[PDB]
């Protein structure tokens, strides 16, 4: 069973230290790997025998071993560096290979920046099917924290919203999605709804009318 | 050079069974030791089952013994995991991979696969429904198409067969009370091209065989 | 297939007591205090304190908790050794007493520098195949004849890698069983020579890529001086 902290958090070029603590039936007495996983992909070997690096491995990557724990040391962090890191090691009481929970390392420095909202009444064609969703889509914020309140015709509206957690972007900023369900009935019964976020004590208003 | 590509991953019922696989290119095949290794959603990795190279010794972690069974095909450079009696808390990607395991180097994997996604569910497939989420009257126009209601994941929209991708923002899909998925794809164009210009959301859902080329057209 | 009682005397198995006692690796007694084996087999040893030596010993089975064993002084690492890859995967073991020589218990000859590159046609590898981290441990001490595969055939099949003049290559047998730091012992002139350190690389047989040995005949200078 390793244990690692869940987060790990550095600015750009600094050095940041993800750790692994073990015991002396795995890491106290075998060599030591480190995977580092991108989001949505596969893990990729950047650390093999306590320190070696396999080929393409940049020096900026390093690991070492101390007892019964291990570190791997990112040194000049860039936001490409933003990643889930794991440690694992055979373990001879077990009798299996045994791997970290993971540290989710988070890059920094990103400058603040407010959320861009565009709000999206239902379709026609959702409006035959006797349905009705509001998509409330939020995007270029940063910090990666948003807070979401719907309101029709000024007054809030809390049952039937689902909310996406935050995820980061392409351009290292974040984005979330609200959804409002209706029925056709509620929608044409209001002369607006609209979509309040909240980012940073800040408001961001989208408001949306049936035709 | 080295690939290894999975396929055989879906949706099954509980209880149910199903056969991975995993392609293999760049490295002389039979001379490695294979491996699948799972990842349950927000969750770590947890090692499955090993082969040796001629596929002599077969090894396999304490919560898939007499379920799994693990085999390879040197010929066809393939490495198979047959599942059995599937369990909820068997879903997971899982990801083949060459294994190093010897006193000598330690135990680690050096190459590994794309991951299928595994998922052991009572819930039967369910194909999204298209919607398009039309521009309204300023220089740019915001257009996009929902995707509501499908499992399980994933979902692809691609706009235009691809001839249309700056500006393209697919949301991450949300995951609604009713335990279906929701996503949204939107594209920031040039307002004076609506109506000149034609706006297609092609969106696939592999697990339903769902393929709707959805016409996005402003009110 | 199976050895029999006194057929390998030079043969030994090297056990860890933390946290159970089991075997850990193999060897060869190469003079009175003497065991020489792989570096690699110490990955996980603390200090030589934890360590038993076996002699004269056929089957695991056999060893009980009376059975005669050698303690260990001191553990002797090749000072470039790294990775068995990277070559110097070699070590001495000074044994705390004598080894009192009998034909269950005796040292194999080194080789002669002056057979450097003699290309031994009787090679043998044995242990209780014990190589991987899962693997299950034989209980009677197996042997196989190995062929000898040169370094530059060697190389072919192990492109990623630099096969050195101080490894030597076994294969192409017409599965083996040697351990981590186990002999691959030649017959030349009616002796037996210690040429090989089992090291790294796969296995012995034609459909596999050739194991890589440490060349003994390399370290013959390393060994005497150790020794000395």
């Amino acid at each position: 069973v390793l244990t690692q902290p869940p987060s790990a958090s550095g600015t750009p070029g600094q050095r940041v230290t993800i750790s692994c603590s073990g015991s002396s039936s795995n890491i106290g007495s075998n060599d030591v790997s480190w995977y580092q996983q991108l989001p949505g992909t596969a893990p990729k070997l950047l650390i093999y025998k306590n320190y070696n690096r396999p080929s393409g491995v940049p020096d900026r990557f390093s690991g070492s071993k101390s007892g019964t724990s291990a570190s791997l040391a990112i040194s000049g962090l860039q936001s490409e560096d933003e990643a889930d890191y794991y440690c694992s090691a055979w373990d001879q009481r077990q009798f299996d290979v045994v791997f970290g929970g993971g540290t989710k390392l988070t890059v920094l420095g990103q400058p603040k920046a407010a959320p861009s909202v565009t709000l999206f009444p239902p379709s026609s064609e959702e409006l035959q099917a006797n349905k009705a969703t509001l998509v409330c889509l939020i995007s270029d914020f940063y910090p990666g924290a948003v807070t979401v309140a719907w309101k029709a015709d000024s007054s809030p509206v809390k049952a039937g919203v689902e909310t996406t957690t935050p995820s980061k972007q392409s351009n290292n900023k974040y984005a979330a999605s609200s959804y409002l369900s209706l029925t056709p009935e509620q929608w044409k019964s209001h002369r607006s709804y609209s979509c309040q976020v909240t980012h940073e004590g800040s408001t961001v208003e989208k408001t949306v009318a049936p035709t | 050079q080295v690939q290894l590509l999975e396929s055989g991953g879906g949706l099954v019922q509980p209880g149910g069974s199903l056969r991975l696989s995993c392609a293999a290119s760049g490295f002389t095949f039979s001379t490695a030791a294979m491996s699948w290794v799972r990842q349950a959603p927000g969750k770590g990795l947890e090692w499955v089952s090993g082969i040796s190279g001629s596929g002599s010794s077969t090894y396999y972690a304490d919560s898939v013994k007499g379920r799994f069974t693990i085999s390879r095909d040197n010929s066809k450079n393939t490495l198979y995991l047959q599942m059995n009696s599937l369990r909820a808390e068997d879903t997971a990607v899982y990801y083949c991979a060459r294994e190093l395991s010897y006193l000598y180097s330690g135990y680690y994997f050096d190459y590994w696969g794309q991951g299928t996604l595994v998922t052991v569910s009572s819930a039967s497939t369910k194909g999204p429904s298209v919607f398009p989420l039309a521009p309204s009257s300023g220089g740019t126009a915001a257009l996009g198409c929902l995707v509501k209601d499908y499992f399980p994941e994933p979902v692809t929209v691609s706009w235009n067969s691809g001839a249309l991708t700056s500006g393209v923002h697919t949301f991450p899909a949300v995951l609604q009370s009713s335990g279906l998925y929701s996503l949204s794809s939107v594209v920031t164009v040039p307002s004076s091209s609506l109506g000149t210009q034609t706006y297609i959301c092609n969106v696939n859902h592999k697990p339903s065989n769902t393929k709707v080329d959805k016409r996005v057209e402003p009110k | 297939t199976a050895s029999v009682r006194g057929e390998w005397p030079w043969q030994v198995t090297l056990h860890t007591t933390s946290p159970t006692q089991r075997h850990l690796c193999g060897g060869s007694i190469i003079g009175n205090q003497w065991i020489l084996t792989a570096a690699h087999c110490f990955y996980g040893v603390e200090s030589p304190k934890i360590l038993r030596v076996y002699s004269g010993i056929l089957n695991q089975s056999e060893i009980k908790e009376d059975t005669s064993f050698f303690g260990v002084q001191e553990i002797i690492i090749h000072d470039q050794y790294k990775m068995a890859e990277s070559g110097y995967d070699i070590a001495l073991l000074k044994l705390e007493t004598t080894v009192n020589y009998t034909d269950s218990q005796r040292p194999i000859s080194l080789p002669s520098k002056g057979d450097r590159n003699v290309i031994y046609t009787d090679c043998w590898v044995t242990g209780w195949g014990y190589r991987k981290l899962r693997d299950k441990i034989q209980n009677t001490l197996q042997k196989a004849k190995i062929p000898l595969v040169t370094n530059e055939e060697c190389q072919k099949r192990y492109r990623g890698h630099k096969i050195t003049h101080k490894m030597i290559c076994a294969g192409y047998r017409e599965a083996c069983k040697g351990d981590s730091g186990g002999p691959l012992s030649c017959k030349h002139n009616e002796v037996w020579h210690l040429v090989g350190i089992t090291s790294w690389g796969e296995g012995c047989a034609q459909r596999e890529r050739p194991g890589v040995y440490t060349n003994v005949v390399e370290y013959v200078d390393w060994i005497l001086e150790k020794t000395q």
